[PDB]
């Protein structure tokens, strides 16, 4: 079946830095476009970033553009979401994807547990 | 084993579709301002009638984005029967490939739904 696994997150203080990375198996990932999501505490899905196979061709929501990258090594079956600046609005957990279109898109099972991410001055 | 991300919005009269400037593009909400660019590529379908002729379907136009599809190698805005082009304030201009096209043996189609207020040629109906 096909799996995408999340992981990297962690507690960070704001403006500090986190690199998520996504382990993909069960298919062919260098033929898929991929997307980061993420869901904050009581807060719907929001969509974060997308990237084709080939890597070059990306887009990112406006609350992350300039912020945060995404990567990819096909090499690995691996995706990368490299995080810099981060706010504290950045907290949540972080889920990866094969890219699909969606008009409010909603938490899916098949994307595991995530990884979750926390900003916070405390850490 | 490619596809429109979306629904078709079908033809039921004499007009073809068209969109005044800034609207047309479907809404998808996993995508960003500088992705709201692409064509909507028209497609008849043929089939025998009652009688026995062969007959015209009412044709059905299907969005792709910009750089995505049967057109994904056309410049935004090139002159092709059956492509229109449309585009939200604020597009890029380039190859969406990071979005590209749906395999219907992975995922159906989302209804295509346009904004409030989206103007539509007579004989066309949105969500």
């Amino acid at each position: 079946e096909v799996q995408l696994q999340a992981s990297g997150g962690g507690l960070v203080r704001p403006g500090g830095s986190l690199r998520l990375s996504c382990a993909a198996s069960g298919f062919t990932f260098s033929s898929y476009a991929m997307m980061w999501v993420r869901q904050a505490p009581g807060k719907g899905l929001e969509w974060v970033s997308a990237i084709n196979g080939g890597g070059g061709s990306t887009s990112y929501a406006d609350s992350v553009k300039g912020r945060f990258t995404i990567s990819r090594d096909n090499a690995k079956n691996t995706l990368y979401l490299q995080m810099n600046s981060l706010k504290p609005e950045d907290t949540a957990v972080y889920y990866c994807a094969k890219y699909q279109a969606a008009v409010h898109q909603e938490k899916e099972d098949y994307w595991g547990q995530g990884t979750q991410v926390t900003v916070s001055s405390a850490a | 084993a490619t596809a429109s991300w979306f629904t078709a919005l079908t033809q039921h009269g004499k007009e073809d579709l068209k969109f005044p400037r800034g609207q047309g593009v479907p809404i998808n909400t996993n995508s960003s301002p500088d992705d709201q660019i692409g064509y909507y590529r028209r497609a008849t379908r043929r089939i025998r009638g009652g009688d026995g002729k062969m007959k015209d379907l009412s044709p059905r136009w299907y969005f792709y984005y910009l750089g995505t599809g049967p057109e994904a190698g056309l410049p935004y805005g090139a002159n092709k029967d059956g492509i229109i082009w449309v585009a939200t304030e604020g597009a890029l201009n380039t190859p969406k490939d990071h979005i590209g096209t749906r395999n219907p043996a992975n995922n159906a189609a989302i209804v295509l739904q346009l904004p409030q207020g989206t103007t539509l040629p007579k004989g066309f109906y949105a969500e």
